[PDB]
């Protein structure tokens, strides 16, 4: 999976004999959740792996174990690269050429906010619906959803996180600065700041 | 009286004009209600203490 | 005063011409990082250089130095 | 009767003293309860501090309001092991045998071990050593020599645990657990004579006294209740941690009195150990920090007086202070070196106590008589009581009747108060010094021209902040110490400090060049500008053939003292024959004539004899901030007064030339004309042909290379060599062509905003442009610019600006230079912040020393750093250039004076 | 809205399916409510806040067969001056001045 | 930049030659065209495309 070439192949087999003989297979993932939570768990080792491995490994291509597979061949790819470089293949990529730098501006900034936001209030609103069950048995059977939903939405919840996270310039994800207070004195400066 | 930068004006220039400019400022009094029903009720205060 | 007299110089410590046109002497840790580190003790400095003259028979010669 | 403190023994705490210090035994376990009538009996008032506003405490009545706190104490029911002392309880369980006190040494080793303890008496450090080997030879033996030796086990530690690994069957080695009581009853049989062989005292810190038998109460005033928003009391964790204390203490010793279940008294041991640990510090080592119920940590003692932010740093030894202002500077040249300018509206806001006594009390009755209004006016007046009575209200009249002697006045600031000034970072000694207030309407501080190296200070807006000492001993030390005209030498080197800036040296060239007639109206004109006061001897009139008139050289000789005989070679010298057929005249005769070669002088070779400036030119060699060599011989020669007045007259002096004869710069200061540019353009061209024969050298692979270097550093090593050449040849052009007599090159050569490197640069090459070393190599893949072919490492391509700043600079050029000057702003920002920090560790390290009187330096521990100061004995605020006493000058000077006669 | 989708409760019968979301034109109900058109001057000088209302559309999926959606408000979303949907974007000039 | 979806980009590529991975070696094979770091594909000749 990583490359056909006999070149950068031969320094593969290395690698592989040192590792490879010692661990067979499924027990690096029995290692994880050893490695990790020091203190015997046995049915929970194999789990913590999975939540690790699905959470932190490369999630922009799967969250769930079949998605393994593919990011599989992913990393492979990646791999190569690095081996490449101590043999000498290519020229080390500054990271400050503007090729590979994108900004992201203030539409994109705001689905992050709103994504959050929206989050909580679908929480809400099914922890209430729940507890609306229990003291009110019985309503009219297809009008049921059609008041439990109106009582329990209490709509200044989304309204208020939108505007306390963007006015104080402390958003959740940890960022800090995100908005200024836009200086006006003399033309020039508001236009200038704009950008 | 101008040496390492400092400028010297004539002064019929400023007395005519040149430029003069204004400053501004701006304040927010308002009217708190407490929960507990009272108000504020903005009247020239009585003279006690 | 003798504190004051040593740290004053350092904020005025501008550069030099770094790219001299010399050839024996390279890269020494000229400048302000240089006072810092004999001001300290640390036994591993960065570049060090000795100096080795020589006596009456290699002075004068450049097959004998 | 107004004692001192002394000394400060430190110590620990005894039982026995903590129960006379304490004023009551706290007991009930409450806080304040509840929003009416705050009275308990335990941990509030019960004689112990006040808060409220009920005047009830241990009998002295004493309001909140100025009452120190009394403090308590707890008697606890079972020994308990401090925490801090853990460490330490070790090396001495460890070390000595059980049952006896002995030190497990024989006699006669811990008789010669006393020796080498008056020997030592005063060095902590090297003690250390010396505590540590007893205590590691004892920890490695079994045979006590008063028990003989019943095999001692091994005792064991970390946190707060004790074991020992003894033996009872047979040959086991079970771990019997310590109390704190069992460790108490074992430590008081270690005799009184063996603590100063382990590292104790015998009054001041028992060992027994180490595990805890009552516990101190720290007082009300202490403990404070902090409110939250209006009517909530956030308690002071001090407090609930206490409380807390009390609530466990109540139900133990109730819980083992009566009935015993035995395993209570185990789970409730370790737990007091536990909760007194965090009383105690709350960040402890394997101790869950008991927080109070919202998640906020509680501060204990160990987080009271100190946790990186407590009470040394933060309001004792740094503070805002009183009797100042802060504003802009602007200058102003008309007043005296020392004095400073005081805006009228900050001169009614700060005032000074004048104490009348007898021969001012006429001055101070009008004072306070003109009230806070007027410009002479007062604002408090204090009687011997010590109530300060306000002169705002109504009337001042009956104040200001029969004064009587005694009382005190605090007048408006006046002519002639001393005052500081401060331009804050405080770099050099040199920053804080004392002025003379003089009062003038407008709002910014004047400040004289002269002293703005000192404070390193320019006019753009700068603020300087101004305090005013109050107390006649302190005012009187002021004006004696830190006057301005007893620092004209720098302390950093042999040289002037305060001297002319850029007017001061331009001008005075133009006073005095070869030509300079200046006729009767202008020379009468200026003395009186000057401050210096003739007589009818402007006399005599060098030249009468145009009409009669005043040789340049003569108006400036009328300031030097009639004896000053002096010689140097300056900076404006370009004729090394012309300097030197002068120099032998002056050796051989010592005395000539001045008409013969003396009149045949030169504008560089400046000499002075006897008070006449027969020949040379005043430049940057006289005057000035760095090295002049007048001024610095007008301050030795002559105490420091004179130098004042020389040093405020000359300025006066040379800014009315200047200003009267004009001095401007045009635009058609910086051209050259047709044949100049041609003869710069070739020499670019050459320039660059050169620098592509050695590519093409590098590309057939006959390099030559450099001995270090590898092949791709020799190329660029040998291109930036062959530019810089080329440049600086452009610069001997622009020094060759245009005159010395245009106003711009005039300030270059003599140091008054100058560099002959930026004249030329404005008319010639600006030459490569660098960043940190190599050359412009970041960019795009294989090239600076996407203007330029891929893969070309010629003179122009690889950043070389062929353009001046006249004929202006092209795109690429342009973008090239901004590269080159983001390098100089990011530095500056940078280089600042690792000086600041570097200087507050060597202050911190060599404050204390100081120079006793009979010569010799030593830190505060009589340790002698240095057996006569500096290797003897010359300051170096008045030695000449690492040197002493001069014989080279001296001979010349007293000889001189009396030959001459 | 795409992402969540469907959700829960723990009781069986109920769902609740994620329709379409329409934004509004900038308006708000003071004391008493009265719905009353915005203008960013306006704004400004009295302490609001420029904002639009999001009205979403819910299913109710009562044992698998679909019978009634019902748009709700959900709250107030700040909206960008000059922006496409805010009452500013494509005025005249007069207009603007007045 | 606005933004554009990746629906209609990979369509239209893929249309037009774009080799899919089932074909490669690939080094040495002339080949390796990227979307956005997503080595989706091959093509024969880089002038060409
Ligand atoms: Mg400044
Ligand atoms: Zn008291
Ligand atoms: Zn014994």
């Amino acid at each position: 999976a990583v490359s056909d070439d006999p070149r950068i192949q031969q320094v593969l087999f290395d690698n592989l004999e040192d590792a490879s003989d010692i661990s067979t297979q499924e027990e690096a993932l029995d290692y994880i959740g050893r490695l990790a939570l020091p203190g015997q768990p046995k049915e929970y080792r194999l789990r913590r792996a999975e939540h690790i491995i699905d959470n932190n490994l490369l999630p922009h291509m799967g969250v769930d174990p079949e998605n393994r597979r593919a990011k599989a061949y992913y990393l492979g790819m990646m791999a190569l690269k690095v081996l490449e470089l101590s043999l000498g293949l290519r020229g080390e990529d500054d990271k400050d050429h503007y090729a590979n730098k994108r900004l992201k501006l203030a539409g994109d900034l705001l689905k992050d906010l709103f994504r959050v936001a929206f989050g909580q209030l679908v929480k809400d609103m099914q922890y209430q619906m729940t507890k609306t069950y229990q003291r009110k048995g019985e309503r009219y059977t297809f009008e049921n959803i059609q008041r439990f939903v109106r009582n329990s939405i209490r709509p200044d919840v989304l309204s208020e996180r939108i505007e306390h996270a963007l006015a104080t310039g402390s958003w959740p994800g940890g960022r800090t600065g995100v908005s200024q207070l836009l200086d006006r004195t003399n033309y020039m400066s508001t236009l200038s700041h704009l950008r | 009286y101008n040496m390492e930068d400092a400028v010297i004006i004539n002064k019929a220039s400023i007395e005519r004009g040149l430029a003069r400019s204004t400053f501004f400022r701006t304040y927010e009094a308002e009217e708190k209600r407490y929960l507990g029903g009272q108000k504020d009720n903005f009247e020239v205060p009585s003279p006690n203490i | 005063v003798a504190a004051q007299s040593i740290g004053e110089p350092s904020t005025q410590m501008t550069l030099n011409t770094f790219h001299y046109a010399g050839v024996a002497e390279i890269n020494v840790t000229l400048g302000l990082p240089r006072i810092i580190e004999i001001v300290d003790a640390r036994k591993n400095p960065s570049t060090p250089i000795m100096t080795v003259y020589l006596d009456e028979e290699h002075r004068y010669d450049r097959d004998k130095a | 009767m107004k004692k001192v403190i002394g000394s400060i023994e430190f110590g620990i705490l005894s039982p026995q003293e903590i129960r006379k210090m304490s004023a009551a035994e706290i007991t009930v376990p409450d806080t304040y309860d509840d929003d009416g009538y705050p009275i308990e009996g335990g941990l509030m008032d019960k004689r112990l501090g006040v808060i409220d506003p009920g005047l009830r405490c241990e009998t002295c009545g004493a309001r909140a309001g100025e009452c120190p706190g009394h403090f308590g104490h707890i008697e606890l029911a079972r020994p308990v092991i401090h925490v801090g002392f853990a460490k330490t309880i070790h090396r001495v369980l460890e070390s000595t045998c059980r049952e006896c006190g002995r030190i497990k040494l024989t006699d006669e080793e811990i008789e010669e071990y006393m020796q080498k303890f008056e020997v030592m008496g005063d060095r902590k450090g090297a003690v250390d050593k010396l505590i540590k080997e007893i205590h590691k030879k004892a920890k490695e033996r079994m045979v006590c020599p008063h028990c003989g030796a019943p095999q001692f086990p091994i005792k064991f530690e970390r946190p707060t645990i004790y074991w020992e690994l003894r033996k009872d069957e047979e040959g086991n080695e079970y771990k019997h657990r310590m109390m704190p009581s069992e460790v108490r009853d074992r430590l008081e049989k270690i005799p009184d004579k063996d603590l100063p062989l382990l590292g104790l005292h015998p009054e001041k810190s028992r060992p027994e006294w180490m595990v805890l038998t009552v516990l101190p109460v720290p007082p009300v005033t202490m403990r404070p209740s902090i409110t939250l928003e209006s009517g909530i009391r956030a308690e002071d964790d001090l407090t609930h941690k206490l409380v807390d204390i009390i609530r466990i203490n109540n139900r133990l010793k109730s819980n083992i009195e009566a009935g015993a279940p035995q395993l209570i008294i185990e789970d409730l041991w370790d737990l007091l150990q536990y909760h007194v640990t965090t009383y105690i510090n709350n960040e402890t080592s394997g101790v869950p920090p008991a927080k109070h119920k919202s998640g906020r940590p509680l501060k204990t003692l160990a987080q009271r007086l100190k946790g990186k932010e407590g009470r040394f740093r933060g309001n004792l030894s740094g503070k805002r202070v009183n009797f100042s202002a802060r504003t802009v500077i602007s200058p102003d040249p008309m007043i005296s070196i020392n004095e400073v300018g005081v805006p009228l509206a900050v001169a009614m806001e700060l005032t000074v106590p004048e104490k009348v006594t007898e021969f001012n009390y006429e001055k101070l009755k009008q004072r306070v008589l003109n009230g806070p209004e007027k410009y002479p006016g007062a604002n408090y007046v204090i009687d011997p009581e010590g109530r300060r009575i306000r002169l705002m209200e109504s009337n001042r009249e009956l104040i200001a009747e029969k004064l009587d002697i005694g009382w005190t006045v605090e007048r408006h600031l006046e002519d002639g108060d001393v005052v500081l000034f401060n331009r804050q970072p405080s770099l050099h000694r040199m920053s804080i010094m004392a002025h003379r207030v003089r009062v003038m309407p407008y709002r910014t501080f004047r400040l004289n021209l002269p002293v703005c190296p000192p404070y390193n200070a320019d006019f753009d807006g700068d603020e300087m902040n101004l305090h005013v000492p109050q107390t006649e001993e302190a005012q009187a030390e002021a004006k004696i110490l830190m006057e301005v005209q007893n620092h004209i030498i720098s302390p950093r080197y042999g040289g002037p400090l305060i001297a002319g800036i850029q007017d001061h040296i331009s001008g005075g060239y133009l006073l005095t060049r070869e030509g300079a007639y200046f006729t009767r109206y202008e020379v009468e004109q200026m003395l009186m500008f000057a401050g210096m006061d003739v007589n009818e001897l402007p006399e005599p009139d060098k030249y009468e053939n145009g009409e009669p008139l005043w040789s340049g050289k003569t108006i400036f000789s009328l300031l030097l003292p009639d004896d000053l005989t002096i010689w140097y070679r300056n900076k404006l010298c370009d004729e090394p024959e012309r300097c030197e057929a002068l120099e032998k005249l002056i050796e051989e005769k010592l005395i000539p004539d001045p008409e013969e070669v003396r009149k045949l002088a030169y504008d560089g070779f400046v000499y002075i004899q006897n008070g006449k400036l027969l020949s040379g030119a005043v430049d940057k060699k006289a005057y000035g901030r760095e090295d002049g060599k007048l001024l610095d011989i007008i301050v030795r020669e002559y105490g420091v007064e004179r130098a004042r007045q020389f040093l405020d007259q000359v300025t006066k002096l040379t800014i009315w030339v200047i200003t009267h004869k004009g001095f401007t710069t045009a635009i058609d200061d910086e051209d050259l004309p047709q044949e100049a540019i041609d003869r710069i353009h070739e020499i670019i061209r050459e320039a660059e042909e050169k620098v592509q024969r050695l590519i093409e050298a590098y590309k057939r692979g006959e390099l030559e290379p450099l001995p270090g270097k590898t092949l791709e550093e020799t190329l660029e090593s040998k291109i930036m060599a062959v530019l810089a050449e080329a440049r600086d040849n452009a610069g001997k052009v622009a020094e060759r062509y245009l005159g010395m007599n245009n106003h711009a090159v005039i300030m270059a050569k003599t140091g008054a905003r100058g560099k002959i490197l930026n004249i030329t640069q404005m008319a010639a090459m600006l030459g490569q442009q660098s960043i940190r070393g190599k050359r412009l190599y970041r960019g795009y893949r294989g090239r600076v610019l996407t203007h330029f072919k891929p893969g070309d490492l010629g003179a122009r391509a690889r950043g070389f600006v062929t353009n001046s700043y006249k004929s202006g600079l092209t795109p690429q050029e342009y973008f090239f230079h901004a590269m080159g000057g983001r390098e100089g702003l990011v530095d500056t920002a940078v280089r600042t912040a690792q000086s600041g920090y570097m200087q507050r560790r060597l202050i911190n390290a060599l404050q204390d020393l100081k120079v006793d009187y009979d010569g010799t330096v030593r830190d505060p521990t009589g340790i002698i750093v240095q057996f006569k100061y500096g290797e003897d004995g010359v300051d170096p605020m008045k030695s000449w250039q690492g040197k002493t006493v001069d014989v080279d000058r001296v001979i010349v000077r007293t000889l001189l004076k009396m030959r001459g006669g | 809205v795409n992402e969540f989708g469907e959700v829960v409760p723990d009781i069986p019968n109920f769902k609740v399916k994620f329709g379409k979301i329409r934004i509004g034109q900038p308006e708000f109900q003071e004391a008493q409510g009265q719905r009353r058109p915005l203008y960013p001057m306006d704004a400004r000088i009295r302490n609001l806040t420029y904002s639009a209302p999001l009205y979403l559309e819910m299913i109710p999926v009562v044992n698998g067969i679909e019978q009634e959606p019902v748009e709700v408000r959900i709250g107030e979303l700040p909206i960008m001056l000059k922006s496409k949907a805010c009452r500013l974007y494509g005025l005249s000039d007069e207009e603007l001045i007045k | 930049t606005t933004g554009i979806p990746e629906r209609e980009v990979r369509e239209y590529l893929m249309k037009m030659g774009v080799v899919p991975i089932e074909e490669r070696r690939p080094a040495p094979g002339l080949y390796r065209v990227y979307l956005n770091g997503v080595l989706i594909g091959t093509v024969e000749d880089g002038r060409k495309l």
